[PDB]
């Protein structure tokens, strides 16, 4: 049964990495779940996007202040 | 005391057989020297 | 909690999501812990069928690590326990019914018994390698002291190129190893007859004993000369070429 | 409970009709026919068929439900599966079949070649033939080891159609190398002596390297095999050959030779060249790849004779040589060019040193 | 699982197959995995192995011609070119044995595949022996059936009647030693 | 019910489909679990597939020399052209296969979707086929047959003509250059 649950968690998130990939979202696999399944407990869909946005144009200005 | 294989002195007596090459060789100076 | 991966048995028989678990799969294809239950359980099957008449041959649990390290006792030609000098032994017997990596003991334990054999010659041989020096008060001259010193110092030669092994090998290699030196231990211990505890053959045929005196070395030298290249015969010939010198300190 | 048990597979697997293919036409049969008894088909899982099909393409003497009958391969019809329907079933059973009949034959041959003078020699020809067939099965069954390897990961699997892709140059050559063997084998009869067996052998041999020559251009693999055959085949007459014309003669007089081998004539005979030198029936079991070579092959094993009389790599070596440097078309290239080339030389040098 | 098998092999009769050669390797139908496979499977390894038992027990007669037989040292000497030949035969049982060590789940007929080449070899060697000494021709009157059978088309046949063949000249040549 | 709709395309008949002889790839009507316009879809489908049992028994037939038919080279070569432009038949139904085993819920309308191409470059080749064995042509006569329809439309038939094309006139330039 948790094998069941292992794989099935496997198969949604080689979905979801097809999904991001066609969307080309830039997104990391390291929110392969935590970005998903933090949101899940009933994050604003609306407000975590918008913290998200916000966290990778700080990061895209961290990357530029360090190049 | 003998040795390993030691297939020299083994051969020796072995392809020529044991007492061939006794006779050829001690048994032949055996009867020389008991001539003399 | 992501890192998991998935089985690649895909089954067009199973429907859903397969797991692939094999049929507990053919012992002839994987055993040596499940042909160990297969086995013995046909053994028992004898056994049953016959009346529980093993006793001692109810699988002996050996380690292959402890049939390695009883075969490196009797590579010193020692009794081990399977291979210990038993009354009606003087050399070799086996314990009670080795089993075999995923075997009951009947094959094992007869391959133990043939390396047994083999083990119990090199006990009553080594016993009689020390002819020489054991027949100290010896009214047979020169010739058992030259041949079982000989004999002696040969089977430390042997027992050098025993020891240089590692006592992991496999048994039927290590027997395969020694089985030109089986033939020669089998052709030398025919004309000892070694046997301690229980006293006749040492190895080779039923051996009650070695010829006497220098006519011991009157037979040795004919034999010599007809039994030559062999495992014993080149060994007895290099021997004899050897106590050559001693005749010729008896010339 | 299986094959290997003495009971049917009794087993579940994902439910429905999707995995219940026998159950889903039983039902169909059960349903539409309260009557309809389904007949009690043992059921076997598809990948425990499939482990037995690996052991039977390595050549396994029979299953519980794929016995080879007659010879041939058969399977028990009181078999079925769940994930699959009786005729679909017994159609892949009869794919597998055919090649399995065809190599229950093979083998039985190969087996019966393998059987498991001193101044004759035995049927070097059969000899060579089951060393070829060796060869062969020897492939076969590497294929099926192969396979095994593959059944014995246990985590991967291939369709019998990937099984009999892999198996593409092999069952070609199956069905092209029966048929040749057909011609080889029985166009050599029993009556036919070990001479008469050898000559016909031989002359469907080249007849089929000129068949298979046009049965496919990419056959070079099963024509390849029917080639190193052929090679084989000739390693008998190409060292009869070449003790015919080293020593004029040797420990080996198989009388497997469509030549006439009336050895009656003594060596200090002038009737020697003619008797011993003939052309031998079953002018005899003569072909025009060597009947045109006759000539100077009777003329050139004379002088070998003579040769030796007188002083009273080898032709096979060299014709490997030139196989490897051949090795659609057919036996015609290689063949004519060894024989002007290579066996021009040999002819012409043989006689000119006996003479 | 093997290891019986191997040990039969080695010659420790197994249980299912009891090797005694007069028996041969009389396969028990006690089989696991019991389809024809596996019985198959068996019976040719029971080929090779009442043939090495018949082979082995030949040796250990051949330990042998200089009696009432066909009298001749040269028995030893073809029991020394047989064991030779088996020689390749046992260090392949040995790299089999290592092998099946190594898979867990033992390649049991991809190993007989792999060995099928000395277990048909055997049945021809086991055939020119048979002819050389059943026939009892002594001295090298029973080498004669190899000498003359060099019109043999088995190569592997053919390798270890080659074994024997070097085994018989280096025995001729000891003989006319000695005779010269 | 994918799985063995597939074998019975794949050129082995099941039980709800029968491979009628002259009734071509038809199909035992008394199965649930569809509408009979899928089974009408499996038709279309049959079609092609009754089409492969054919070519099947035909390239088998022209892959057996003395008999009247058309012979030569050029027959065996004509088959193994048509069984090489089948690989890729074979691959996309062996790839298909695996998909719907892969897949939990794989609709046979996918299946569809996916053996579409196929289908489309299938029934222009057998009807040159049906031609050719009505013209009952040999010698380089097929060979311009060929080369009347290898000015084709179908993209996929057009470049299967191309290459089997390329393969005739290869040994046609093998015949010539034996000639030269």
């Amino acid at each position: 049964a948790a094998a069941a649950n292992l794989n099935a968690v496997r198969e949604t998130m080689d979905v979801l990495l097809e999904i991001s990939r066609i969307l080309n979202t830039g997104l990391d696999m390291e929110t392969l779940s935590i970005c998903v399944r933090l949101c899940e407990q009933g994050i604003n869909p609306e407000a975590l996007s918008s913290v998200i946005k916000e966290l990778r144009k700080a990061t895209e200005a961290l990357k530029a202040a360090e190049n | 005391v003998q040795p390993d294989t030691d297939e020299t002195a083994v051969q020796l007596s072995e392809l020529l057989p044991l007492p061939v090459l006794m006779k050829h060789s001690v048994t032949a100076p055996l009867a020389a020297h008991v001539s003399l | 909690v992501l890192t998991y991966e998935a089985s690649r048995r895909r089954c067009w028989e199973q429907i859903g999501c397969p797991p692939g678990h094999r049929e507990e799969p053919y012992l002839t294809e994987a055993g040596r812990d499940a042909f160990d239950r297969f086995c013995r359980l046909r053994q028992g099957e004898l056994q049953v069928l016959g009346g529980a008449l093993l006793q001692a041959p109810q699988p002996v649990l050996v380690k292959e690590s402890e049939l390695v390290k009883d075969t490196l006792n009797v590579l010193l030609g020692v009794v081990s326990a399977t291979f210990s000098l038993c009354q009606p032994a003087q050399a070799f017997t086996v314990k009670r019914g080795v089993h075999v990596s995923g075997a009951s003991p009947e094959s094992v334990s007869s391959l133990l018994s043939e390396v047994a054999e083999c083990g119990t010659h090199y006990a009553r041989l080594s016993d009689f390698s020390l002819q020489p020096v054991l027949d100290s008060s010896c009214s047979k001259g020169l010739v058992f002291q030259a041949f079982t010193s000989g004999l002696r110092r040969y089977l430390q030669y042997y027992r050098a190129c025993v020891l240089s092994t590692p006592p992991t090998l496999s048994l039927l290699t290590i027997g395969f190893l020694f089985k030109k030196l089986g033939r020669q231990l089998r052709y030398l211990a025919e004309l000892c007859g070694v046997g301690t505890a229980l006293p006749g053959t040492g190895g080779g045929e039923p051996r009650a004993a070695f010829p006497t005196g220098v006519r011991l070395l009157s037979y040795l030298y004919q034999e010599a000369l007809d039994n030559c290249s062999n495992e014993h015969y080149p060994v007895l010939l290099s021997l004899l070429k050897t106590s050559c010198e001693p005749y010729t300190r008896f010339i | 409970r299986q094959y290997w048990t003495t009971r049917s597979s009794k087993f579940p697997h994902s439910l429905h009709l999707h995995s219940n293919l026998a159950a889903v036409w039983d039902q169909h049969l059960y349903s539409s026919d309260p009557l309809y008894v389904p007949d009690d088909r043992v059921s076997v899982t598809e990948t425990q068929v499939i482990r037995e099909t690996l052991w039977l393409l390595s050549g396994v003497k029979k299953l519980f439900i794929f016995q080879l009958i007659d010879g041939k391969v058969a399977v028990r019809n009181n078999i079925m599966v769940t994930h699959l329907t009786h005729s679909c079933l017994r159609s892949v059973l009869e794919q597998i079949a055919a090649y399995g009949q065809v190599v229950f034959r093979l083998q039985e041959f190969i087996d019966e070649v393998m059987g498991h003078k001193s101044t004759d020699a035995p049927f070097r020809t059969y000899q060579a033939f089951m060393w070829a067939l060796y060869k062969y099965f020897i492939s076969f069954k590497e294929e099926l080891s192969e396979i095994e390897k593959c059944i014995i990961n246990n985590d991967t699997t291939v369709t019998l159609a990937i099984v009999v892709d892999k198996l593409s140059p092999r069952l070609a050559q199956l069905k092209v190398l029966h048929k040749v063997f057909s011609t080889g084998v029985a166009e050599v009869p029993p009556d036919t002596r070990n001479v008469v067996r050898a000559s016909h052998l031989l002359n469907t041999l080249y007849k089929a390297i000129l068949e298979y020559d046009n049965v496919g251009e990419a056959s070079e693999q099963t024509v390849s095999l029917l080639f190193s055959l052929w090679v084989e085949t000739v390693r008998p007459y190409l060292q009869i050959v070449d003790e015919w014309i080293v020593h004029g003669h040797l420990c080996d007089g198989a009388r497997e030779f469509i030549i006439q081998r009336n050895k009656n004539v003594p060596v200090n005979h002038r009737d020697f060249w003619y008797a011993t030198y003939t052309l031998y029936s079953v002018q005899h079991t003569m072909v025009s790849f060597l009947k045109p070579v006759l000539k100077q092959i009777i003329m050139a094993g004379k002088s070998m004779q003579l040769l030796k009389n007188l002083q009273c790599k080898s032709l096979y070596t060299l014709f490997l040589e030139s196989v490897q440097s051949r090795l659609c078309q057919t036996f015609e290239l290689t063949l004519r060019s060894c024989l002007y080339p290579h066996i021009d030389k040999q002819y012409l040098d043989c006689c000119g040193n006996l003479m | 699982m093997i290891h019986e098998l191997l040990l039969a092999l080695s010659g420790y009769p197994g249980s299912i197959f009891t090797w005694n050669k007069r028996g041969g390797l009389q396969v028990s139908q006690d089989f696991p995995f019991l389809h024809p496979s596996e019985t198959s499977v068996l019976n040719r390894l029971c080929r090779l192995g009442t043939d090495y038992i018949r082979f082995t027990e030949f040796i250990e007669q051949y330990t042998q011609q200089g009696q009432g037989g066909l009298h001749g040292i040269y028995l030893r000497a073809f029991c020394t070119g047989l064991d030779s030949v088996l020689q390749p035969y046992r260090q392949a049982l040995l790299d089999l044995e290592q092998e099946f060590l190594a898979d867990p789940h033992l390649s049991i007929s991809h190993i007989n595949y792999s060995l099928d080449q000395f277990q048909l070899l055997f049945p021809s060697v086991m055939v020119v022996v048979e002819q050389i000494k059943s026939q009892k021709i002594h001295g090298c009157q029973i080498l004669e059936t190899v000498y003359k059978h060099s019109c043999g088309g088995l190569p592997p046949v053919r390798s270890a009647l080659e074994k024997i063949l070097a085994v018989c000249h280096g025995v001729m040549y000891k003989q006319l030693s000695a005779w010269m």
